[PDB]
């Protein structure tokens, strides 16, 4: 998953 | 392998969750496991805030909790596809009446998380579940891992105005507030929910695919183009009511109680002006 979609 | 006397655990179906069968019942079911000795369990405390969500529409059900050899375990009931998943599956294009009987929906399922004292923080397509059988046109809403308490439980006192707050859920669906640091709030969870309407409109939003060296850099492009990016110019071509909604959310005050029901209607009048019926037949459903 790209990080910008990624929960942090 | 055995849990919790009456589980079977299956197959894992993402990252974990498996496909289980409560024995006893004769139900499919999903497993969470957690290692006992993982250096930051958070299962017990996604559990906690899923038992006070319980009785709720669109919450799945916790059937079981507890430790099992080497891991922390919570039985729940078995959802189907997200809203990520069906886009993808739909082409990337939602129709006008799938975004607005999924907007109608997921304003409810925000609105009853915030009656029971939380904020989600993590507002995407990816944690929007459709049902499974009877429970098939109900959008659900999980993963609580960063969800907190907004106010106390006994005297509804809401949470200080803090600032200097790291980046907690999602870049892409992020508020503008989220992005300056300060505490988020329901009006973040909300305005979340706005930029996935605008996104399942689209296809994508204009701050995605942003190249950057790091991770950091990267975060700071997408929070630059959000903030040059007028509400009007994002929903240019749509139904007005999604940039009356994200105005709306951009105006609350951080301890403002939302207007969930303005911003239900608002979509409903734009329902019935289009002369859609509140039939639950998603785009998904027409898949041949
Ligand atoms: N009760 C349930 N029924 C069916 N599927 C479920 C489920 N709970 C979670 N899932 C699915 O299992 C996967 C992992 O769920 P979870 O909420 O833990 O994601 P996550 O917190 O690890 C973020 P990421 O998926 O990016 O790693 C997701 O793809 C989700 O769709
Ligand atoms: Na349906």
């Amino acid at each position: 998953r790209t990080p910008s979609s990624a929960s942090t | 392998l055995r849990v919790g006397n009456r589980y079977r655990l299956g197959r894992k179906i993402g990252s974990d969750i498996y496909l289980g069968t409560d024995i006893a019942a004769g139900e499919e079911v999903a497993i969470k496991l957690e290692c006992v000795k993982t250096k930051h369990p958070q299962l017990h405390i996604e559990s906690k805030i899923y038992k006070m969500m319980q009785g709720g529409v669109g919450i799945p059900t916790i059937r079981w909790c507890g430790a099992e050899g080497d891991y922390n375990v919570m039985v729940m009931e078995l959802l189907g596809p997200s809203l990520e998943d069906l886009f993808n599956f739909c082409s990337r294009k939602f129709s006008l009446k799938t975004v607005l009987l999924l907007a109608d929906q997921m304003i409810s399922r925000i609105e009853y998380i915030h009656s029971k004292n939380f904020i989600h923080r993590d507002v995407k397509p990816d944690n929007f579940l459709m049902g499974l059988g009877k429970k098939g046109n109900l959008v659900y809403i999980i993963d609580f891992g960063l969800a907190k308490k907004y106010r106390d439980a006994r005297t509804h006192q809401h949470i200080p105005y803090r600032e200097n707050k790291n980046l907690t859920g999602t870049a892409r669906y992020a508020s503008i507030n989220t992005h300056l640091g300060i505490e988020q709030s329901r009006r973040d969870d909300l305005e979340s929910l706005g930029y996935v309407l605008m996104y399942f409109n689209l296809g994508s939003l204009p701050w995605q695919g942003l190249k950057a060296a790091t991770k950091r850099q990267k975060y700071e492009r997408i929070s630059e183009k959000k903030m040059s990016t007028p509400i009007e110019v994002l929903c240019k071509g749509y139904p007005s009511e999604f940039a009356t909604y994200l105005n709306f959310c951009r105006s609350l005050r951080f301890d403002d109680k939302p207007d969930y029901s303005y911003l239900r209607q608002l979509f409903r009048n734009l329902f019935h002006r289009q002369g859609f019926s509140y039939d639950y037949v998603f785009d998904w459903n027409m898949l041949k």
